């Protein structure tokens, strides 16, 4: 998938003027509207369409076979089709049966495994396991400052925008010759 | 009012008419109305298909907010009318 | 004596914008028997509560020689035959 | 609006249109009329500052475009022998 996550901001497309002006009045009003009609039209169509006859009914069956508490744990070197070999925390290799609900292809060696807390099974699979302490590390509020407010660094600053910006806005520009962008 | 005349495809045609009318006037009045009824009295019954020609012209009335408003309507769009 | 069966399943509107303002001047432009004194048939039920507070229906041709305060069957006076509206349903 | 905007020549040029707007907005033509008859012809440069706001804002205006009408005759002098 390799999901080009963004920063999930920009919710600001930034006020024009910055001296104090009916002109900012207006534009920052327009900005609350289109959030607030954004806020009214998500909270009305999920209070319509009445789609109540939800869950369907065998997502609903799945949840009830795997229990409460759910474990985290290593999937380990898989030995049949329906069967394979589980790590807890403790280091205690569990040699479970996996069920129906897994996707037999995601599940490779080293792939954290859920499992099922009284009879130890391989429920599902796990694709998040990033480490709490590396996931801190992504910015997701994008810092409000623009090149403009920068100056007079012009050549030190088109240097950086030629190995950050360019070579994914116009990449044709380097293949044309063959040189690989520089990282 | 004269295209009230007929089946929920009058409907239809009232939502296009305004839309095919304000190409880029941005407002809030007509944008706002269409958009909550359009969606709020047709996906409930058999008739429907009329929901995405409102949203489907959001750009219209609102295409050139003075190249503003558009990214505030790439938000709502893709967050609403996809996910 | 109701169904009382209603639904809306709406949502109410909060457009709050500077549109307020056209709302408004285009509103404006568009804008310019009881019971306890009733009656009530013989073998009708009486609640102890009006047993004592009842009226006595003069206008056909009886009266009850019990006293009336009480409930319960009281047999009225005997006054002469040919009365109207003999029924015994 | 005649005196106090351009009261030194200064940035208060940029509020002129905006009490101009907040008031009198039907009689926003005549309101500048009586503005314009003497401080724009004073000063025939300072009415580009006054088409540069106009014009960044035409595209913000009224749900009904009667201000977007307004701002469109209002600017026909400004960009006129003026």
């Amino acid at each position: 998938k390799k999901t080009k996550g963004p920063d999930a901001a920009s919710k600001l497309p930034l006020v024009t003027p910055h001296t104090q002006c009916r002109l900012k009045l207006l534009k920052l009003e327009r900005i609350k509207d289109y959030l607030l009609m954004e806020e009214e039209f998500i909270r009305n169509q999920e209070q319509m369409k009445p789609l109540e006859e939800k869950q369907e009914e065998e997502r609903s069956k799945v949840d009830d076979l795997r229990g409460t508490p759910m474990s985290v744990g290593t999937l380990e070197e898989i030995i049949d089709d329906n069967h394979a070999i589980v790590s807890t925390s403790v280091g205690s290799e569990h040699y479970v049966s996996i069920l129906s609900f897994v996707d037999k292809d995601l599940l490779e060696p080293g792939c954290s495994v859920l499992l099922n807390h009284k009879v130890h099974a391989v429920i599902g699979v796990l694709m998040d396991d990033t480490d709490p302490l590396v996931t801190v590390m992504k910015v997701e509020k994008a810092p409000q400052e623009t090149y403009a407010d920068i100056g007079g660094l012009d050549n030190q600053i088109q240097e950086i925008k030629e190995s950050v910006e360019l070579p994914l806005t116009h990449p044709e520009y380097y293949e044309e010759m063959g040189i690989k962008p520089p990282k | 009012a004269l295209e009230v005349v007929s089946e929920p495809f009058r409907s239809f045609a009232n939502t296009l008419v305004d839309v095919c009318a304000y190409a880029g006037s941005g407002n809030v009045l007509k944008v706002q109305q269409l958009l909550h009824i359009c969606s709020e009295h047709f996906d409930s019954k058999e008739k429907e298909e009329d929901k995405d020609k409102k949203e489907k012209k959001d750009k219209d009335k609102k295409e050139a907010p003075a190249d503003m408003g558009a990214h505030q309507g790439v938000a709502v769009l893709g967050i609403a009318l996809i996910a | 004596e109701v169904p009382k069966e209603k639904e809306k399943e709406k949502v109410s509107t909060a457009v709050l914008s500077i549109t307020a303002k056209a709302k408004k001047k285009e509103k404006e432009k568009e804008k310019k028997p009881e019971p306890n004194f009733q009656l009530l048939d013989n073998p009708a039920r009486v609640m102890p509560a009006q047993l004592k507070v009842l009226t006595m229906p003069e206008t056909c041709r009886y009266q009850p020689f019990k006293p009336l305060s009480i409930g319960g069957i009281i047999i009225l006076k005997d006054t002469s035959e040919d009365i109207e509206e003999l029924v015994e349903p | 609006a005649k005196e106090w905007q351009e009261l030194d020549d200064a940035e208060k040029v940029q509020r002129e249109p905006l009490l101009t707007l907040v008031k009198e907005i039907v009689p926003y033509n005549m309101a500048h009329n009586a503005e314009h008859e003497a401080c724009d012809l004073l000063m025939e440069i300072e009415q580009v500052d006054m088409l540069e706001k106009d014009i960044d804002e035409n595209a913000y205006a009224k749900v009904c475009l009667y201000l977007t009408s307004c701002v469109n005759y209002v600017p026909e002098p400004e960009n006129s022998a003026l």
